RNA sequence: CGGCCCGAGGCGGCGGGGGCGACGGGCGGAACUUAAGCAUAUCAGUACGCCCCGGAGGAGAAACCAACCGGGAUUCCCCG
RNA sequence: CGCGCCGCGGCGAGCCCGAGGGCCCCGCGGCGGAGCGAGCGCGAGACGCCCCGGGCCCGCCGCGCCCCUGCGGGCGUGC
RNA sequence: AAGACCCUUUUGAGCUUGACUCCAGCCCGGGCCUGUGGGGCGGGGCCGCCCCGCUCACCCGGUCGCGCGGGGACCCGCCCGGGCGGGGAGUUCGGCUGGGGCGGCGCG
């Protein structure tokens, strides 16, 4: 589901600590809100960065 | 569960009295024949569906004999000349091993149809013989199947000519990552010309 | 260029200059002589640019 | 410019500042660094001492950011701070707002002690330091702090 | 040294210790083979020699014929069971 | 007398073989040269000989690296 | 192409057209900033227009003395 | 005709051998190839050797397979080990010096 939406997922990566998960879930969060599904905007460069 | 499971379990007790038996009817059967040879299936059901072997129209298996032992070099009357270093003659050992020699052999007795994988059968004091999987690419049965079909196409020609296969892949290292592999991935022949390259940049 | 042909030296005891020589005796390979290489000959990576702060 | 250099004033002179004598041969010393124990002896004592021979243990791979080890003095510890809060924290030597400075975070782990310190409270936080370090840096009211 | 020297190692985060990671079916075709083939050569003199009490004996013996200390133990141990009388 | 097994001769449709001064893959493999001599070493895992593809090829989704408040298939570039 | 020394330009406890991305714009290492010790490791202020010498401080090797957290700390002496 | 005699160069090559370092080849031993039986000696408290049947592996002959043999678990081959080895390979064969060599050693 998250593949098709425009998000790497990488399975073989296993998280280290818990610091380590709540940064990037807040990631995944804020980027689900910038996000449209259907004159649009296409963005250029890294994403976030 | 199935029968292959037994199977397995079985070839794994070469020592028995049984398989003793039937690997000494085997050899002495081998031996009446000719060194390269079609065989009707597989002398091993169970290890040749574990290569890729399929009961179907385009598989083929031929049984191949090899000799044993180590190597000696050409050089006319025992002589080589030039630095000392470079002087042995008897007593040398093959780069390949005795199963990538056997699909090499076939593989030019053959050269219409793709090699795919080997196994082993039989060995006595003088030979070894291998079994050998080959595909027909240009029977419809292979062509219109999508588990085997990436051999119909043109880069998969004389696979073991250029050391593609199991057998011709440990020869070159490939088996291995990490620590004492980092000088071989693409080729020996390419990390070295990468390693030793005078790049001489405009803004140097 | 100048390299392609073959040559040879005749060596001394023949009343000629030591140079290398076509078949049939013709001088050649040398920057002194017609149609040989040049005594060191151009090539490609000289450095054409210069570093500006 | 090859317009500039010293070989071009020596067109008609018949050796170019090699000498009639001697002049120019191939390699009359032999090629690269060859001799430097029996005739060129003179010259590896005179220059390279310890050129020859074994020193020491050998490792046969190093860790380079493990043995990686930055370190800073007392004395630059104040360039640390920016300068438009300098002023202020030496104006209020505080006991109870003293300025906080986390050397790890700028990229140093040990604090070594060459230098002083201004009349001033301050807290420096760091992974290890030295003896004398520790030392001037409670003469000025100072606490020292190991921080992860 | 493997390790950078620090006290309060780890003393920020929190770190996940994940789980430590038989199958009766294949004891039991072990059990249905072994019925029909017996033992290879070099285990029936080990157990020879284990009912002689022969042990250093028969350690050694497996060191040679295996190659690798460990499984020369793990098969003297299993043998053992097929020894004792 | 049929079946299965292991072989033989013929007939039909389809495929293979040879070619290239580069790049690419797999093998066999020097000596000149340097060491101010010369055997180990170096030149060079190069010249050259044999085989095999393609428009690229090879490699590739960890029996990996690490020792961190850790990364995460392959290839290529910068850096030591 | 690599090494040494000299001269000139720019900036200076800093410096820098890597590769790359948008004769212009943005752009990591690296080198310098601390040394010494085979290594465990420990770690520089006291003077001086400049130069030369003296004195003292840091490391390596040795050794009085006192002590807390102890074959660890402090204070000294000597090539 | 850039002395062919003579000398020097850390330039060669042909030949020789009691130079230095080695290679083919050959001889010797154990192992795997490799069956199925019968016996003797010795030791240590099962181990080492040796000997001799059979035929089925493996090997050789006769024959137009026209009415037949001989050997045999030994030989060959392969792996590792020891010996012989100018038949062959590569390389070396100091310096000073009223020219070099013989001799001598102001070569430490
Ligand atoms: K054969
Ligand atoms: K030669
Ligand atoms: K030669
Ligand atoms: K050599
Ligand atoms: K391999
Ligand atoms: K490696
Ligand atoms: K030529
Ligand atoms: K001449
Ligand atoms: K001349
Ligand atoms: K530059
Ligand atoms: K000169
Ligand atoms: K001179
Ligand atoms: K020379
Ligand atoms: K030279
Ligand atoms: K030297
Ligand atoms: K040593
Ligand atoms: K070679
Ligand atoms: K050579
Ligand atoms: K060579
Ligand atoms: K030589
Ligand atoms: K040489
Ligand atoms: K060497
Ligand atoms: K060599
Ligand atoms: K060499
Ligand atoms: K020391
Ligand atoms: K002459
Ligand atoms: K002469
Ligand atoms: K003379
Ligand atoms: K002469
Ligand atoms: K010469
Ligand atoms: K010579
Ligand atoms: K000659
Ligand atoms: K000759
Ligand atoms: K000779
Ligand atoms: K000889
Ligand atoms: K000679
Ligand atoms: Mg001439
Ligand atoms: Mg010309
Ligand atoms: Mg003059
Ligand atoms: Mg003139
Ligand atoms: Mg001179
Ligand atoms: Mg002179
Ligand atoms: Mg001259
Ligand atoms: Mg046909
Ligand atoms: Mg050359
Ligand atoms: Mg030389
Ligand atoms: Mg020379
Ligand atoms: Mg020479
Ligand atoms: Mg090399
Ligand atoms: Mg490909
Ligand atoms: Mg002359
Ligand atoms: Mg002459
Ligand atoms: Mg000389
Ligand atoms: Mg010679
Ligand atoms: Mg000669
Ligand atoms: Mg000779
Ligand atoms: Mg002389």
């Amino acid at each position: 589901k998250a593949r098709q939406i425009g998000i790497a997922v990488d399975p073989r990566r296993k998280n280290k600590s818990e610091e380590s998960v709540a940064r990037n879930v807040a990631r995944l969060k804020e980027y689900l809100s910038k996000v449209t599904i259907f004159q649009a905007i296409q963005h250029q460069g890294v994403v976030m960065p | 569960m199935g029968a292959y499971k037994y199977v397995q379990e079985l070839w794994r007790k070469k020592q028995s009295e049984a398989l003793h038996y039937l690997f000494r009817l085997r050899t002495w059967e081998y031996r009446q024949l000719n060194a390269i040879k079609r065989c009707s299936h597989p002398t091993r059901p169970e290890k040749a569906r574990r290569l890729g072997y399929k009961a179907k129209r385009g598989y083929v298996v031929y049984r191949v004999r090899v000799r044993r032992g180590g190597r000696k070099r050409q050089c006319v009357h025992g002589i080589s000349y030039g630095k000392p270093r470079n002087i042995g003659i008897v007593g040398l050992k093959p780069s390949r091993s005795l199963r990538a020699l056997a699909e090499q052999k076939v593989g030019r007795r053959l050269p219409s149809l793709r090699v795919l994988n080997s196994y082993w059968v039989a060995q006595d004091g003088s030979y070894k013989w291998y079994e050998v999987i080959l595909i027909d690419p240009f029977h419809p049965w292979i062509r219109n199947d999508p588990k085997i079909n990436w051999i119909c196409n043109p880069v998969m020609k004389r696979r073991e000519c250029r050391g593609l296969t199991s057998a011709g892949r440990k020869a070159r290292g490939l088996h291995n990552k990490g620590i004492g592999a980092m000088k071989l991935r693409p080729s020996k022949r390419a990390a070295w010309k990468r390693n030793h390259t005078r790049s001489l940049r405009r803004y140097r | 260029a100048g390299v392609q042909c073959t040559a040879h030296s005749w060596g001394p005891g023949r009343a000629v200059a030591r140079l290398p020589r076509k078949h049939g005796g013709i001088g050649a390979y040398a920057n002194f002589a017609r149609g040989g290489h040049m005594a060191h000959p151009t090539t490609v990576i000289r450095r054409w640019c210069r570093k500006v702060n | 410019p090859t317009r500039i250099r010293k070989s071009r004033k020596r067109r008609g002179h018949r050796q170019m500042g090699y000498g009639r004598v001697g002049g120019h041969r191939k390699h009359p010393s032999g090629r690269g660094k060859a001799g430097g124990l029996q005739h060129k002896r003179t010259s590896f004592d005179k220059y390279h001492p310890g050129y020859f021979g074994k020193l020491g243990m050998r490792n046969y791979h190093v860790r380079r950011n493990i043995e990686y080890n930055p370190t800073i003095n007392i004395d630059k510890i104040w360039s640390l701070i920016p300068e438009e809060q300098r002023d202020g924290f030496l104006q209020r030597k505080s006991t109870t707002e003293a300025p906080v400075v986390d050397v790890t975070r700028f990229g140093f782990f040990k604090v070594l002690g060459r230098g002083s310190l201004p009349q001033c409270p301050i807290i420096i936080k760091a992974r290890y330091f030295s003896s004398d370090a520790e030392k001037k840096l409670r003469e000025v009211g100072g606490v020292p702090l190991l921080v992860p | 040294p493997g390790k950078v020297f620090n006290l309060k190692k780890g003393g920020a985060v929190v770190r996940i210790v994940r789980k430590k990671e038989t199958k009766p079916h294949q004891e039991f075709v072990k059990s249905i083979i072994q019925e029909c083939t017996g033992m290879a050569p070099y285990e029936m003199h080990i157990i020879e020699l284990l009912r002689m009490n022969k042990d250093r004996h028969a350690l050694r013996y497996a060191k040679k014929r295996l190659g690798n200390i460990k499984r020369a133990k793990a098969k003297r141990d299993q043998l053992s069971v097929y020894a004792r009388n």
